[PDB]
Order: C-alpha cells, then structure tokens, then sequence
C-alpha cells in the first residue's frame, strides 16, 4: 500500500524528531536514550527506560502516539482492501 | 502542528 517514497521519510522523520526531543528538556528549568524512546512506540517495544521528565517532552510524546496508532490501523485495513 | 506546540510553551517555563 505504501510506495518506497513513504518509507524514505519514515527513516527520517522519526530520527529528527529525536534530536529535538533531547534539546527541549535538557535546556529547561541523551541522543541514545531519545532514540530507543522514539523508535520503540513505533514498533510497540517497552525498550529502554528513559521517561520524558520534562512536561514539553510529555506533550510531544502524547501526540506522538496517535501518530503510530494512524499508521498501524489504517495499514491493515488497506491489506483487507 | 506539534512542532512548534514545545516551542510556544518553552519560554512560558522560564518565568
């Protein structure tokens, strides 16, 4: 269902999303642990055990998941198409 | 509409 197109920006968009994750919570009030929290909602693996400490990071994460869970139900019903 | 959702509410941190 998804042409090669779409998984040349799903390798990045995930990863840029990483590197901001770790600058908006060190700076208020690392690069590794950002990356296995990202990857793994994407993938559903409980890997890793940093936690976003940070509310700015709480937020993010929150709209984060409905990202996925978009992907993952309407990939299957594209397949049952 | 998220990316700059953090940005918004990081300088309302400061003070």
């Amino acid at each position: 269902p998804f042409q090669s197109t779409l998984w040349l920006l799903v390798g990045l968009s995930v990863h840029v999303v990483a590197v901001m994750l770790y600058l908006l919570d060190r700076f208020s009030p690392t690069l590794s642990s950002a990356m296995w929290f990202s990857w793994g909602v994407l993938l559903n693996s409980g890997i890793g055990e940093g936690a976003p400490r940070s509310f700015s990071a709480r937020i993010l994460g929150m709209v984060w998941a409905g990202f996925a869970m978009i992907i993952v139900a309407s990939y299957t019903a594209n397949l049952a198409a | 509409a998220a990316m700059a959702l953090s940005l918004i509410t990081f300088i309302s941190e400061h003070l």
